[PDB]
């Protein structure tokens, strides 16, 4: 079974987009209903077991595509849309609680509600392999829902966030190095998925150490981006990464460990194998750390151990050949450094899927603008 | 599917047994 | 198969017993003449290796039936034989090399000999118990070997050492620490086929751990008796005392992990057999700091390990009841101390056989022995 | 052959069974 930490979902205040004066004629007037109306739609989702990719996908590009006119200019003359500034958007943050932040931005709008849509397919994808029944298709599913969600927020990051007037607030959403732990986070994510596929499909032991160590290194990664986050708030995360790194710096070892058996090196398949089992109590102790800090999200158990089936066997193997010149309990020669691991995935490793914002709608034109007429 | 060694790959990246 | 070190024999001058104007008469000539030839044959004997305990004893008897009508007196009605002090005797040492020490006493001779006849019982004891095969009817014949050995050893010490007129040098077998160290190594070396018996018959863990600890001790009270001495003669000697010890604490720390085991006390048991493999590992260094010693004896080597077979198999049944408690190969929760070994055998223990010199030969009479004139 | 708890010996003093 997969565990994966989730910290809450934004939260807004409804919006009306009744503009008045502002607004003239059933074009303009009909596309404030049509924003009204989408992103009341788009929210409800957000909260909707029933809802599925394919109707978020179509919510969110509805919605979007119509708040791009108050970003995007029409003509190419002009930069951007004269509307960016009319509207006072709320929202709250994933690790700030109940407290909101305002701005009368539109592109605050827009990268808030994307990154909650980002925040949504982690979720969907979480309950997903949260199955013990789970499937090969819907396991593909959970491994795309966070490659989409992943290229998501890196757009996000990349050209967005630059364009926000109000300077970035440390602990908030919007800022970059939070962005970034998102990004990485979710291909980590999508590698653990693809560990269990080559571990249940008996792939070969190199493979598996490598793209184990790979993802440990994704998660130390992230928590790094996170350290220059205050504790309070971002604690109980960063302690949740650290148990990740050391869970897949374990199977790292215990894999390799099978590596170096079959090369016919003793005592450093002995050590990996000690590491492998050190790091993995490292991780059980971190579980205890973790399940006790306080912090956004609820706390997730793993259970659902294959880890001592591998291990016991590895030991048992490793022993059964290596007495010999090693052990039986008590141990020589044995290399006081762990055998050190830099391993190279060939397979596995997983990029975010590329994404971008509609274009501006359809209804958008040089007229119906014109018809908002701000004075 | 393949990749650049022209080795031939599933869904999840992981070569084809 | 069991190895023993063995100093070499006591060589003797030749005495002809020929005592010219002294004796008069057929009958003190012809008791001079059977001395001699029971003294020749006796000496022939102790490099004969088609010699076994039933010749030794005969030819021993002889002598020393004859011998001892240089020493006691027949009838009493006096102290001791007016012929005690008649002749001088030359006999070489244990450690001592080609030096060789003299007396002019009767009792010189006896004990010297008679400590001879004992190391001839270690020796055909060493010799037998080194042969592959080895049945049990030979197992016995080792083992009680070596209790009469002890045997004659600790009446030499005891009954007669103080009749002696002028003490042994240090370093030589005729003084009292020296001999009781022979006493405890026959012991200890008796004790090692009673362990080999215990081992091969399966009998309880608690006795052979008791047995072995036991074992031990007897050779850390010889070393102990011979650290008195100087260093040049009686090192390579006391390396394989203190070398045997350590190889017998390792058998009392193997067998008393399986006792801490199925008490099941899993954190001990484990710590017991890192014990028993930690020592074995460094008796097998003693072992070559053995061999490259430099002292009185020949070099002899183990090889033979039972020990492993056991301790595999301990480590086994200890391994895959106690992990998930104490882990796979990285251990946890292991008391930081081996547990001290106070054991006591309550079966198996060696005494000597208690022994005693032949009484005076009948062919000594108060004729013959008036026959001698002394002018 | 039993020891001072009457139990019976072997001829090198381990107990019988």
């Amino acid at each position: 079974t997969h565990w994966f930490h989730r910290n809450p979902l934004k939260a807004t205040a409804p919006v009306s987009f009744n503009y008045y004066g502002v607004v003239t004629g059933p074009s303009a007037s009909k596309i404030c209903n049509d924003l009204r109306s989408s992103r009341a739609r788009l929210l409800e989702l957000f909260t909707d077991l029933s809802c599925n990719p394919e109707m978020m996908k179509n919510a969110a590009d509805s919605y979007f595509s119509l708040l791009q006119g108050f970003i995007n200019s029409l003509d190419e003359s002009t930069q951007e849309s004269k509307l960016r500034y009319i509207q006072n958007f709320k929202w709250t943050d994933t690790l700030q609680g109940q407290v909101p932040s305002a701005q009368q931005d539109a592109v605050f709008e827009l990268i808030s509600m994307g990154f909650n849509v980002a925040l949504w397919y982690t979720k969907y994808a979480s309950r997903l392999a949260g199955k013990e029944n789970i499937t090969e298709d819907e396991a593909k599913e959970v491994h795309r829902s966070l490659k989409i969600a992943a290229g998501i927020f890196k757009h996000l990051k990349e050209s967005h966030l630059p364009k926000l007037i109000t300077p970035a607030e440390k602990g908030r959403d919007l800022e970059s190095r939070l962005i970034e732990a998102y990004v990485i986070q979710c291909q980590a994510e999508a590698q653990e998925v693809t560990i269990a596929r080559a571990i249940e499909l008996k792939h070969a032991p190199g493979l598996i150490a490598a793209l184990a160590y790979e993802t440990a290194n994704f998660y130390q990664k992230a928590d790094h981006t996170l350290s220059s986050l205050e504790p309070a708030y971002s604690a109980k995360w960063r302690k949740y990464l650290h148990l990740k790194m050391c869970f897949y710096t374990a199977y790292a070892y215990c894999y390799h460990g099978e590596t170096l058996l079959a090369s016919d090196k003793c005592g450093e398949a002995i050590r990996s194998l000690q590491e492998a089992e050190k790091l993995y109590a490292k991780a059980e102790a971190l579980c205890k750390e973790y399940g006790e800090t306080k912090g956004p999200g609820p706390t997730v158990k793993p259970s659902g151990h294959l880890f001592f089936r591998k291990l016991g066997n590895l030991v048992k193997n490793t022993l059964e050949k290596c007495q010999r010149e090693n052990g039986f309990i008590y141990f020589q020669k044995i290399p006081t450094e762990a055998p050190q691991l830099e391993l190279k995935a060939n397979y596995g490793l997983v990029e975010p899927i590329p994404f971008e914002f509609p274009p501006t709608s359809v209804q958008w034109t040089p007229e119906t603008l014109a018809a908002f007429d701000l004075t | 599917t393949k990749n650049k060694d022209g080795v031939l790959v599933d869904e999840f990246g992981l070569p084809q047994i």
